[PDB]
């Protein structure tokens, strides 16, 4: 078998586990449709945001 | 109150008793699951939360 | 502004670590557990 | 080429490959296999025919 | 005359009770049942005395 | 919840914790078979790479007190039953008599610091502790 | 003022904490209306439950 | 009926430790938090 | 007074007391309890579903 | 063939999944449930004979 060579495990000491993430945001509202984010593999920086 | 009155009166008073011995053979043969079961005990849980 | 927000005093939401603000929580810290005594 | 781990899917339905990534940090893998309980054995016998 | 109690418990519950709260609680169930039997006898002795 | 704080034994545990940490810090690793020959009996714990939670004590509790312990219970009781039998009692009494002796105006089993040591001051203190 | 002489603290070094508790029960269903608490301080044992 | 029971797979309930069985949970074993990479 | 052993009946229904005598022997008791079997545990599982 | 084409199309995706505890826990009529037998497996040994 290909056991777990290609996966994470994070072995359990509970029937359930949780994972938290931080998202850098911008545009004065962290929770909104259309809110923007600073770090994302497929998106450029909003140069005109801090700019003109 | 009425019950207490009858108890004081000696008309109706506290009692508890074990089961007739015929169950001794019936139950050894259960010895768990059956048509004449032993009743059950266990526990549940509780929890509270407090905002600071 | 980056804010904490708050809970709705909904025990469910508190238990779940969910407030109205910027960040969610892991969950409430354990303050111990209470069991009743057994009579003598 | 010394670059990608090579694994064979012996049950592949037709013919394909999948390429992917796992980082040094277990938390970053995409797929999270997080076992809690494994191979708890059971054993006994049937009270009516005693088959194990 | 007899007196007897059933525990009627599962598996996963204990696995989690231990992982989460530090208690297997099979022992606790045992405790509860045995405790209840003794409590009951204590009362039978007292109650029969008061009766008589 | 019922964390194994063992506050009444914890001050001893502190010594064990330091020794354990050395087992991790030290390079006694890269050992095919699991380093042991004779001693305490192992039980599984989560164990996956760094999975060493306090629950490990609890997993050890779960998987024990039945296997091993029942055997132990039988052996000890057997040994006592043998001990109380004729000539078993003698064989042990004589073995013990020879193994542990007392005599008028003599010493008893004692620490013998006649090989090189760091200091005679320390040796004196070791003798005091031995007593 | 009398600060906290008769009050517990449970310091909450983290806000919004939680506390647990557990009731022992009897009647084959820990989560049910009518289930009874085995050790409730105001009530006696149901001696008949395990007896005749 | 000492039943483990389960979650409804409703994240809210999972997070809050709410199940259909005898006991509730403390919380779902937090496994850390993800940060995004900062580009070069 | 150094003379009577006083106990609390926590389940008195109204308010009462009972005074009695117990001698140094078991025959001089008034009330008897010859247990013969007591608090004997049962352990196993039902392999049909293999629950404890 | 048609299924394979649909699979290539992305219409149908290979999947596997485990069981809720709430289901697995009460298999084989446990705790009053029913019509829920465990899946099970065994083996069969065949024989062949030759002529010298």
């Amino acid at each position: 078998l290909i056991a777990f060579d290609i996966c994470g495990v994070q072995p359990m000491n509970s029937p359930t586990g949780q994972v938290f993430a931080l998202r850098a945001v911008y545009g004065k509202d962290p929770v909104a449709a259309g809110a923007k984010e600073a770090f994302h593999p497929m998106y450029g920086p909003d140069a005109m945001f801090s700019g003109q | 109150a009425e019950i207490k009155k009858q108890m004081e009166a000696g008309a109706l008073v506290e009692i508890a008793e074990g089961m007739a011995t015929s169950i001794a053979e019936l139950q050894e043969g259960f010895n768990g699951s059956t048509d004449n079961p032993w009743n059950e005990m266990g526990f549940r849980i509780d929890k509270q939360v407090i905002e600071a | 502004a980056e804010i904490g927000g708050d809970h709705g005093y909904n025990a469910t939401n508190i238990a779940a670590g969910q407030t109205s603000g910027a960040v969610t929580q892991i969950g409430p810290a354990v303050m111990g557990m209470v069991r009743r005594a057994i009579p003598n | 080429g010394g670059k990608y781990r090579v694994y064979i899917d012996q049950y592949a339905k037709q013919d394909y490959f999948t390429v992917g990534y796992k980082g040094p940090n277990e938390m970053d893998a995409g797929i999270y296999y997080a076992p809690y309980v494994a191979l708890t054995p059971l054993r006994g016998s049937d009270p009516k025919n005693f088959q194990p | 005359k007899s007196r007897q109690l059933k525990a009627a418990y599962s598996i996963e519950l204990a696995q989690d009770l231990r992982a989460v709260h530090g208690m297997d609680a099979d022992a606790e169930l045992s405790g509860i049942l045995a405790t209840e039997i003794m409590l009951e006898i204590n009362r039978e002795v007292v109650d029969w005395i008061n009766y008589s | 919840m019922k964390f194994n704080v063992l506050s009444l034994f914890a001050p001893w545990a502190k010594m064990d914790e330091r020794n354990f940490k050395d087992q991790e810090k030290e390079d006694l690793v890269s050992i095919t078979a699991p380093k042991l020959d004779d001693g305490a009996r192992e039980f599984e714990v989560s164990s996956n790479e760094a999975a060493s939670p306090y629950n490990a004590a609890f997993q050890t509790i779960f998987g024990s007190y039945e296997p091993g312990m029942k055997t132990t219970r039988e052996l000890i009781d057997t040994y006592r039953n043998l001990m109380n039998n004729y000539e078993v009692d003698n064989a042990v009494s004589e073995i013990v008599s020879d193994a542990i002796v007392y005599e008028d105006d003599t010493e008893v089993v004692a620490l013998n610091l006649d090989k090189s040591k760091f200091s005679p001051k320390i040796k004196n203190m070791m003798l005091d502790e031995f007593s």
